């Protein structure tokens, strides 16, 4: 997703006047969030046994 | 020849196409050809 990013940054000044290119569905957050989620329960895991 | 879209004393470029894009600000020079 962070190479179809900089791909879209990189082909984004040469479009014609008035086209900007949005992003309206993503399901990276969700994984993101969901691992994030899962890295701070292991921390929360090892402190609290700790 | 051209009937609409340009007018009297207006200023079109024939050289440096492949360095512009419209909606920018640019240095002008009167080209030899």
């Amino acid at each position: 997703a962070k190479a179809i990013r900089q791909t879209i940054a990189n082909l984004e000044p040469f479009m014609p006047q008035g086209m900007k290119v949005v992003y309206p569905y993503d399901t990276t957050p969700v994984v993101s969030a969901s691992i994030h989620e899962v890295v701070k329960t292991l921390g929360e895991a090892i402190l609290l046994v700790f | 020849l051209v009937t609409e879209g340009l007018n009297a004393g207006d200023k079109i470029i024939t050289e440096g196409l492949q360095f512009v894009q419209p909606g920018v600000e640019v240095k002008t020079v009167p080209a030899k050809n």
